[PDB]
DNA sequence: TCTGCTTATCG
DNA sequence: CGATAAGCAGACGTCCTCTCGAT
RNA sequence: AUCGAGAGGA
């Protein structure tokens, strides 16, 4: 009748035990709180599960609760000084212009509320229009390299390490965005 | 006594003791719109002088540092005008005996 | 003591605290240390002269101690020391060393601000010395001047000293810092300036702070013990000493030669690295670990902590000797008081029996016994320290038993031991209880003494404490007695009732149908211990001599004892046999029930304790017991499944009760689905529904609870449990054969954890009751899967809340108690601290004990003045309004009597003051209170025990009564002082109780209803005026502590509606919360209009806050360039309706509903007015009138304004305002109930409306015109301290206190929640319950120990040096000494 | 068996000063200690039997006296002492003025 | 019956009703420190040997533990070893103050380590007795 | 320093907690046999032969109470009235 | 989950 | 440069009976 | 015997 499952270490049959976490690589939006600078996080884990343990924590934040005007968006990196303009992290990838930014966040262009709510962030970033120096904000002119190095090898590894995928990267933020978003317009 | 319409300064709060006798009593108007002490939750504190204070120091066997204090910011300190360690009396009336006599310094 | 000396046994009295100069602990210190090794290349017995030997002792128990030379216990450890050269920081004292720097320029060495600055005066002459230093330091936090306003001292900067992991270092204006140069400028700091930062010339300087040698702990701080002997021990403090002195070897190293740039200090840090966490190892910073791994150290600071530390773990509370546990079982024929003990633990525990004529005998035959046979001893002990072993010893039966030994004879029958139940959450959990040897190794206890331990025989272990000196054993036989605690302090009622066996089978015994044979009346008769032996005569004798169950049981009734109660129908004929009569020790009519006997206030214990005595009440117990169980042996009862099975019409007509309610909801549904909806005020469209849904399902549900409790018969066992109160509840039965109703997860309905629906098996977006989490069926019915599966989930919130709820309550309590603890009545009656600062001047305010407080009622306040007029009227001027001659032996003898007249008159004014007086305070009209003598059961005790002829007349002229009753008074005392102050004080104590007397001690009552003579009426004064002065407390009774357990024993019993209500509301009134979670005003209307609802609609409308951002449907800016021709198509109306007799060309267009504008009535012209007032002339605003259809607000302001438009429009949206006030967010018109003085005089309810808010800005509201502002009430307590001052925040935090305790049908007596609002409300403002609240007091640094920061107050009183006067509990309970406390508050000489 | 400190607040509400003494001292740990009348610690060296008492660094050697307290209370004054702080045992609450 | 309590047939209990057998199986092995000292089994001596257990060891064999079948009540010595320092010191195993029983059997196995080591398997009857929990 | 025996406010009734200390110290004097002050009518449990004692009041002992300012009150357990 | 150092905003 | 008002890091939520591993 | 974890009972 013995049902097996245990290991026998030393006389006593000791037991593994489930063990329960929050999975890996999916993308959450959780708003911070009341009293807070930020009114929403888009939070995504990332390991690749091949490899042990590459921990990354990709934070997708969002300023200023529903009264405040200025509705500029940020977001976090691994190894970085503080949180970045979104658009400058764009200009970091494949995508220079403002509106074909767009196109990656907004899926249906008659839809002027989210985009509304998107201005702000262009002129969080209207003092960077190419990819140069969107790498150069990152912190000696080594730096680029450095900022490439955590867009390849740090930032959101749950898609690859290679260098020749930015635009899967891109799409992906333009996703989580769209998702803060529309939690963001009570959808 | 300084009735004042709106709101004064840190400057103007900043000369209360400036003459050294007859200190001055900066109140608000809203504050004074109604009685606090008509409230019911606030019952009749009465004054009382430095011989009462003797009196009670004396007939309790207490120092000044055991009385229940009050504090100089206290809206019925300020309806009395308390100054520093004015003692008061307090008619308390409760479900037991129904009086009851409190004693507060004023800190 | 284990030996004597030349030397006298003193006590402690203070204890001064401070710092340990290096130059004393050189000198006290017997030796130095050299080296770390802790053990010998040799590894002989001694260690080495190096670390822990040299005159320090040792350990092979024997005769170790070189210095003590007493052996391995007398050696106390005499302190060695270090003596490193490089000073460094005590961590303890790191932010006092950064503040002291702050204080003292570096070149000065003397304090920044002098005398000759006057902002110092109203700082510096605090004279308090660590208060004053928390302002004065921030006086001194940023001055970089050191130097007529400039005199002598030095001028150089100092930098703005900043820290970072263990050392500190600033720039000046760019600097570095040492350690050394803070040690020096204390040094030269003079000796009067660090007096003013709160320190002493001798006790701690701050030369001091910085450690220049550490003092090293002896042996005795360092066990060392092994499994194997040829092997190494070591306690954890003795490696790290070793690697403090290890660094101190690598400094010599590098003196021996230069230093290079990392030598500089990276020895020296990691040095003081290594001292620093001697002392700590959580830092918030780096963590460190001992070699051996597992994140160990010693942290000496953790040894002390809270969860089972030292001081709140090893000195609040020991492992003790002579202590027993085990498992607890119920024995009816066990008496109350006394305890079932197991032969093997009487066996076991000893008590040291001293050797006198009258017990030698018995004492030498115990002897003879040994340790096996059970009434022996274990030892015997001589007149020396030489100890006897009886069982196994040569002379174990050949012993001479000199006068004066001690023999540790087993523990005996009879014997006082303590009995406990964890958790002790009041005094009545240790009780002293009486042995009774018995087998079987399970406690026993008495049924009834259940309640007051809250303990089922399920397993529910228990434990027993025993005696070792005759004082003790005293102690608990005259103060710790179970029959002493029958009645209690708490509630004011007794806490042990007759309960579940007994008590089902009372009321099967006393029902009208319960009758006996003489077969089982002789058995029960005898069964009763304590009776004469006289067969009652049988109620009735006709065909067979029968008896009824109220007959044979006031046989357990002692004689004497009166007892009236009525219920609903309670005629003086009880045809439901509804109510209790009691006369003489006799039943008349009733049944018997937990309302009687089931330990109520007005219940025969509380009568037979007062009246009898306790033993009488405690021996009551068992005999009551010792019939009703017999009898229900003899008659049985069940329970079964039928008990549960009602009608198949009854059955099947709750079901169609449920379709209706279907119906109603399907109903309601169908109509929020068509926007037809109308929500009511302040609730969403949505919470319309749920709260309307919920209400027709917990409707149904009780209704069909009550319609299948209608059908329970006489038989149906449940219901009888439920009847006599056994075990049993109305839901119980609704839930087990009814429906269980609807189920509930954060006080809401089932939750939508799929997306839009509850459950994979449900559509979609389902808002239906079976969807909802609403169970159709019941437990006997059968719950189906989802249903099931619902009940779970609400089940699980069940249990968390019960074990999250109950962890918050012991926290509770623990704060409670280490507040309160040692609040004890003084000998001049006044509630009083350690300190002496008083509490209350008059204890309860009456100074009368809580145990024998009782409610009774006043006639005076109800009643109409024409039945007032009735009583207490004596017109012997008038024919009619006199006193019978009936009544009286002078009756027509003093008819118009003037000088009697005189003191009648005075008699009724008095009365007519009284009655006013008293409806001042108790406004509601209710009588029923809590007063010191029961006068009612004192009347009945003199017209039953002087045999009153109730139609002769009385013997007492009308000066007899009226200066009786004026003497009396006299005499009724409370405080004895000699002085004006205190006899007020006293008239005061004793006002409301003079005012009962009077009430009941009339002459119109005393002669026509009581029917008094003059014999028993003197009596009735002197037994009145003996019960007052019983019903006095006693000095030295700790109220402060049992006040904590009052409040903290209900609140466990406290488990679950707009509010924050129960356990979080009394966790955040007693945190003083500055936020809290519902805040409220409630809005009482005019004096004299209070019933028009129109008033109360206009208050409402002007105090609900109003944003024109709840009213904007759209807020667009548009181009338009030249306004007399707009762009829009439906707006050049507007324009042109400006005609009636320079822009920026940027509009903004708001667009306001029409719904929320008629919601509140509101006028286009209202807004439009506010927006023009709040922009004065810096916008042009215009509107569409309110006859249009679509309410329409157009601005223009008054280059670069493509942006600087928008930011108008964003603080258009909120910093706006409409008609309200700031904080409120919401209110409700709600009519209450009031009683109010008919002109007649009776007291009619009167109903009036009341608005209840949500927030709180009470500073402003209350003077809104239209209102009661004498009525207005605010939840928050903490507001109402800010606007009313404090004597009305004291009653303010009263009645929430109240509320939430009486909200769960409970009722603590009102002194133990005043004390504690008191002790609160006394220090200046409101004090919380906290760390930082009540222990941030200077009560005593020990004091403060036992609560949770511990080592921050240890290392604070060090330094302000502080000093305990130890007349706390906590200080002597340190020190394991007689507490000034209870016995201990008086001393005791020839 | 423990006897914790909710069980320290039963046996103070009832006013039990003597048996809370007794079952926290002669009950559990309890000792006997040699005071220093001018250092106030556990300083004096207790060779007994011979009358024999004297405190190092105070030079007291007739105003000495004995105590009775809980070993834990000696463990904690002494761990205090070894972590700097000074909990001065003084035998009278007067001070000399 | 009161409180959440019961009662049960003696009559029923005395055939047997709820009968329990409760194996405590105490262990043991030498040679704590080996290649330097080693301990050994064995009923100890009385003389020069120290931390004599007050018990009594005189229902332990020469090879220092007992057989199946004997009675065991209170502090006996169920297992015997010594621990020699610079004679033999006791090194024994008692057993538990509290039980009392039958030695159930005994088993002797060297270890990984390859040392003399013993598992002692003690069974009781046990009764419901007025307390037992159900 | 002192007080009088007349000018005496404290309660002149024993409180329990005096009857208690008083009670057990005279038990402990009985336990070490000492000289008894009554006849007993067949009572040798010490407690009781002071309780028998406290009924007759020779019990010569003195309660000092203690007043929060330092000072106190001296009462003779021959003075105290004994209704508990 | 509340507090007591800082830090920069404001007059 | 004397107030004010945001930060951003700080803490604790009775007994008791086994067993285990590894210092 | 010391430490630390886990498991249950109230
Ligand atoms: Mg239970
Ligand atoms: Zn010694
Ligand atoms: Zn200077
Ligand atoms: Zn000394």
């Amino acid at each position: 009748f013995d049902m097996g499952g245990y290991f026998i270490i030393n006389g006593s049959e000791k037991v593994l035990i489930a063990q329960e976490r929050s999975a890996g690589n999916i993308v959450q939006v959780f708003k911070k709180a009341a009293p807070s600078p930020i009114s929403h996080v888009a939070e995504i884990r990332s390991a690749l599960e091949k490899g042990s343990r590459f921990i990354s924590t990709l934070q997708v934040k969002l300023y200023g609760r529903e009264g405040s005007s200025a509705r500029t968006i940020k977001a976090t990196l691994p190894y970085i000084k503080q949180d970045i303009p979104i658009v400058i992290i764009f200009r970091a990838l494949g995508i220079i212009p403002d509106g074909e930014i767009l196109e990656h966040i907004c899926y249906d262009v008659n839809d002027w509320q989210m985009l509304e709510m998107l201005k702000p962030c262009v002129e969080d970033g209207f003092v960077i229009q190419d990819r140069e120096t969107a790498l150069d904000f990152i912190g000696k002119e080594k730096r680029i390299q450095y900022a490439k190095d955590i867009l390849q090898k740090e930032f959101l590894p749950h898609i690859t390490q290679l260098e020749g995928f930015e635009s899967r990267k891109a799409f992906f933020l333009g996703y989580m965005i769209n998702r803060l978003l529309l939690c963001a317009l009570d959808r | 006594i300084f009735v004042y319409q709106n709101n004064i300064t840190p400057s103007a709060m900043k000369l209360v003791p400036s003459i050294p006798p007859a200190t001055i009593e900066t109140f608000n108007e809203a504050a004074l719109v109604v009685n606090i002490t008509h409230h019911e939750l606030v019952p009749k504190h009465i004054r009382l002088s430095s011989d009462e204070k003797r009196e009670l120091l004396k007939r309790y066997r207490l120092k000044e540092s055991q009385l229940p204090r009050i504090q100089r910011a206290d809206p019925v300190a300020l309806y009395l005008g308390l100054k520093r360690g004015e003692v008061v009396k307090i008619i308390r009336k409760s479900e037991t005996s129904g009086r009851y006599a409190s004693y507060r310094i004023c800190m | 003591g284990q030996q004597y000396s030349s030397a006298p046994l003193r006590t402690v009295k203070e204890v001064q605290f401070g710092l340990f100069s290096p130059e004393e602990v050189r000198a006290i210190s017997v030796a130095k240390i050299r080296f770390p090794e802790t053990m010998d290349e040799t590894q002989t017995r001694a260690k080495i002269g190096g670390l822990n030997d040299p005159r320090l002792g040792s350990i092979d128990r024997n005769l170790k101690c070189q210095t003590c030379q007493e052996g391995m216990n007398e050696c106390p450890g005499h302190f060695g020391h270090i003596d490193l050269a490089k000073p460094v920081f005590h961590v303890g004292f790191i932010a006092k060393i950064k503040k002291v720097c702050e204080c003292v320029c570096m070149h000065c060495g003397k304090l920044l601000l002098d005398e000759h600055n006057e902002l110092m005066r109203q700082a510096l002459a605090i004279k308090d010395s660590k208060k004053r230093f928390a302002a004065i330091w921030t006086l001194c936090k940023t001055k970089m001047v050191c130097e007529l306003v400039s005199r002598g001292g030095c001028g150089n900067t100092q930098p703005t000293i900043r820290k970072d992991g263990l050392k500190l270092v600033g720039s000046w204006k760019l600097r570095v810092l040492s350690t050394e140069e803070i040690l020096n400028i204390f040094k030269h700091i003079s000796v009067k300036d660090f007096t003013s930062l709160g320190f002493n010339e001798v006790f701690s300087r701050p030369e001091w702070m910085i450690l220049t040698c550490l003092p090293v702990p002896p042996p005795p701080v360092r066990p060392s013990i092994s499994f194997n002997e040829s092997q190494r021990g070591e306690d954890d403090l003795t490696f790290k000493l070793a690697d403090i002195l290890k660094a101190n070897i690598s400094l010599e190293t590098l003196e021996h030669n230069g230093a290079p740039h990392h030598a500089i200090e990276e020895a020296e840090s990691l040095l003081q690295f290594h001292v620093a966490t001697y002392m700590d190892n959580d830092i918030a910073g780096q963590p460190q670990a001992l070699q051996k791994s597992g994140r160990p150290v010693k942290s000496i600071r953790a040894r002390l902590k809270g969860k089972e530390g030292r001081i709140r773990g090893n000195l609040m509370g020991k492992r003790v000797d002579f202590s027993a546990r085990t498992v607890i079982s119920g024995d009816p024929n066990l008496e109350l008081d006394q305890v079932g003990v197991p032969k093997s633990i009487a066996k076991t525990l000893t008590y040291p029996e001293v050797v006198t004529p009258y017990n030698i005998d018995r004492l030498t035959q115990l002897v003879r016994n040994g340790p096996n046979e059970h009434p022996g001893a274990k030892y015997v002990i001589r007149d020396s320290g030489d100890r006897i072993d009886l069982r196994y010893s040569k002379r174990a039966g050949d012993i001479q038993l000199q006068y004066g030994w001690k023999v540790e004879r087993h523990i005996m029958d009879n014997d006082p031991v303590l009995f406990n139940r964890q958790p002790s959450l009041h005094k009545m959990s240790m009780m002293a209880h009486r042995v009774k040897v018995i087998p079987y190794s399970t406690f026993r206890l008495n049924l009834s003494v259940t309640s007051p331990y809250n303990a089922d025989f399920d397993g529910d272990e228990m434990n027993l404490h025993v005696p070792q000196s005759e004082e003790t054993r005293a102690e608990l036989s005259q103060l710790c007695a179970v029959p002493l605690q029958i009645v209690s302090p708490q509630s004011n009622k007794p806490c042990m009732g007759i309960v579940q066996d007994t008590l089902c089978g009372i009321r099967k015994l006393t029902l009208r149908d319960t009758f006996i044979e003489l077969d089982q009346v002789l058995n029960m008769l005898y069964w009763v211990p304590d009776w004469d032996g006289v067969i009652p005569t049988p109620a009735i004798i006709k065909p067979k001599p029968l008896w009824s169950g109220k007959q044979i049981l006031s046989v357990a009734i002692p004689n004497g004892i009166h007892l009236q109660r009525f219920d609903e129908g309670t005629t003086l004929l009880s045809p439901k046999d509804n109510g209790m009569l009691i006369i003489d020790g006799q039943i008349i009519f009733g049944v018997v029930e937990k309302k009687t006997v089931g330990s109520s206030n007005g219940g025969l214990i509380h009568v037979v304790t007062r009246e009898k005595g306790p033993q009488v009440c405690a021996k009551l117990f068992g005999n009551i017991q010792k019939v009703v169980n017999f009898w229900l042996l003899h008659n049985g009862f069940s329970t079964g499944i039928g008990d549960t099975i009602a009608d198949g019409p009854t059955m099947r007509e709750i079901t169609e009760t449920i379709a209706e309610a279907k119906k109603k909801v399907l109903d309601v549904t169908k109509e929020a689905q068509a926007n037809l909806l109308t929500a009511k005020h302040g609730m969403t469209l949505r919470e319309s529904f749920e709260d309307n849904v919920v209400r027709f399902l917990n409707e149904a549900r009780d209704k069909a609870g009550r319609l299948a409790e209608v059908n329970l018969k006489d038989l149906n066992n449940v219901k009888q449990m439920v009847m006599a109160g056994s075990k049993g509840s109305f839901i119980n039965i609704a839930q087990m054969s009814a429906c269980v109703g609807q189920q509930s997860v954060e006080g809401k309905r089932i939750a939508f954890g799929f997306v839009d629906r509850t459950l994979p098996h449900f559509s979609k977006d389902d808002y239906s009751p079976e969807s909802k989490g609403f169970v159709e069926n019941s437990y006997l019915r059968g719950l189906t899967p989802q249903e099931f599966f619902f009940h779970a989930m609400g089940g699980r919130e069940g249990l968390i809340d019960t074990a999250v709820k109950t962890a918050e309550t012991g926290y509770i309590q623990r704060r409670l108690v280490k507040a309160l603890e040692d609040i004890m009545v003084h000998y001049d009656n006044t509630t009083r601290n350690s300190l002496g600062n008083v509490i209350q001047f008059i204890y309860g305010e009456d100074g009368m004990d809580a145990a024998h407080i009782e409610k009774q009622s006043l006639d005076t306040i109800g009643g109409s003045d024409a039945a007032f007029e009735k009583r207490y009227r004596v017109d012997l001027l008038n024919t009619d309004h006199t006193l019978d001659p009936s009544l009286l032996e002078s009756g027509s003898e003093i008819l118009g009597d003037l000088k009697l007249q005189v003191l009648l008159d005075e008699e009724y004014k008095q009365l007519v003051k009284d009655r006013k007086f008293l409806r001042e305070v108790f406004v509601d009209g209710e009588a029923n209170w809590p007063l010191p003598v029961n006068i009612r059961r004192i009347i009945q005790n003199a017209q039953q025990t002087f045999h009153i002829d109730h139609t002769k007349p009385s013997d007492l002229t009308i000066k007899d009564i009226v200066l009786g009753v004026k003497d009396l008074q006299e005499n009724l005392l409370v405080l004895r002082g000699k002085n004006e102050i205190i006899q007020n004080a006293q008239r005061d104590a004793v006002t409301l109780f003079c005012c009962l007397l009077r009430s009941r001690l009339a002459t119109r009552r005393v002669l026509q209803e009581y029917r008094l003579t003059k014999q028993a009426f003197d009596w009735v004064l002197s037994n009145i005026e003996a019960q007052f002065l019983r019903s006095v407390v006693h000095p030295g009774e700790m109220v402060g502590v049992l006040a904590a357990q009052s409040i903290g024993e209900p609140a466990t019993q406290m488990t679950l509606k707009k509010v924050t209500s129960g356990v979080p509301r009394l966790k955040e009134i007693l945190n003083v919360a500055k936020n809290m979670k519902t805040p409220s005003l409630t809005v009482y209307l005019e004096p004299g209009h209070a019933a028009d609802q129109e008033q109360a609609k206009l208050i409402r409308s002007a105090i609900e806050h109003t944003t024109l951002k709840s009213v904007t449907i759209a807020s667009e800016i548009y181009y338009d360039p030249d306004p007399r021709s707009t762009v829009i198509p439906e707006d050049e109306e507007i324009i042109q309706l400006h005609f009636s007799l320079q822009q920026s060309p940027w509009l903004l267009r708001l667009e306001l509903d029409r719904a929320a504008m008629n919601d509140k009535d509101l006028t286009m012209g209202q807004v439009g007015e506010r927006i023009k007032q709040t922009f004065k002339n810096d916008l042009f605003v215009i509107w569409s009138e309110d006859n249009d259809e679509k309410l329409i607000i157009r601005c223009r302001v008054v280059a670069e304004e493509d942006h600087m438009l928008k930011k108008i429009e964003n603080t258009m949206l909120e910093n706006i305002t409409l008609r309200g006030v700031e904080n409120i967010e919401r209110v409700v018109m709600m009519k209450y109930d009031r009683k109010v003085p008919s002109p007649t005089g009776e007291y009619v309810k009167e109903p009036e409306w009341v608005l209840e808010t949500d927030g709180v800005n009470l500073s402003e509201v209350m003077t809104v015109p239209g209102i009661d502002p004498t009525r207005i009430y605010t939840n928050s307590f903490i507001d109402i301290m800010e606007v009313l001052g404090i004597e009305a925040g004291r009653a303010a935090l009263y009645k929430e206190v109240y509320n939430v305790i009486a909200s769960d049908g409970s009722y603590v007596n009102y002194r133990h929640m005043a004390l504690l609002v008191d002790v609160m409300t006394t220090q200046g403002g409101l004090t919380s319950v906290t760390r930082h609240g009540f222990n941030r007091s200077n009560t005593g640094a020990l004091m403060r120990c036992s609560f949770e920061e511990t080592v921050e107050i240890l290392f604070e009183a060090g330094a302000s040096a502080e000093l305990d006067d130890c007349r706390g509990v906590s200080e002597n309970v340190i020190l394991g000494q007689m507490a000034p406390i209870g016995t201990g508050a008086f001393d005791v000489m020839i | 068996l423990r006897f914790g400190e909710m069980e320290r607040d039963c046996m103070i509400a009832h006013g039990a000063a003597s048996f809370l003494k007794e079952r926290l001292m002669e009950a559990s740990d309890a000792f006997r200690v040699h005071i220093c009348g001018i250092c106030g610690l556990m300083t004096v060296i207790a060779k007994l039997n011979h009358n024999q008492f004297e405190c190092k660094g105070c030079d007291n050697k007739i105003d000495i006296y004995q105590i009775h307290i809980p070993y834990a209370a000696k463990l904690l004054f002494q761990e205090l002492m070894a972590m700097n702080i000074t909990p001065r045992l003084y035998t009278d609450r007067s001070r000399d003025f | 019956n009161q409180e959440d309590s019961m009662i049960m047939n003696q009559s029923s209990i005395d055939r047997g009703l709820f009968r329990s057998l409760f194996f405590r199986s105490y262990m043991d092995q030498e040679k704590k420190y080996g290649m330097s000292i080693t301990e050994t089994f064995e009923k100890p001596q009385r003389t020069n040997t120290l931390r004599m257990k007050h018990g009594t060891y005189d229902k332990l064999d020469d090879d220092g533990l007992i057989a199946p079948g004997v009675r065991v009540s209170g502090e006996d010595v169920i297992i015997g070893k010594t621990t020699p320092i610079s004679s033999k010191r006791d090194a024994s195993t008692p057993l538990r103050s509290t039980e009392n029983g039958i030695v159930d059997q005994v088993l002797v196995t060297t270890n990984q380590d390859g040392l003399k080591f013993v598992k002692v398997r003690v069974r009781t009857t046990k009764i419901p007795q007025i307390g037992d929990k159900f | 320093k002192a007080i009088p025996k007349d000018q005496r406010a404290t309660t002149p009734y024993m409180t329990k907690y005096e009857r208690a200390r008083i009670l057990g110290t005279r038990a402990l004097q009985i336990s070490m046999n000492a000289p008894v002050f009554v006849d007993l009518e067949g009572e040798t449990d010490p407690l009781r032969i002071a309780m028998k004692e406290l009924a007759e009041k020779k019990i010569p002992l003195v309660i000092r109470r203690y007043l929060p300012d330092g000072s106190f009150e001296d009462w003779s357990v021959e003075e105290l009235i004994v209704d508990l």
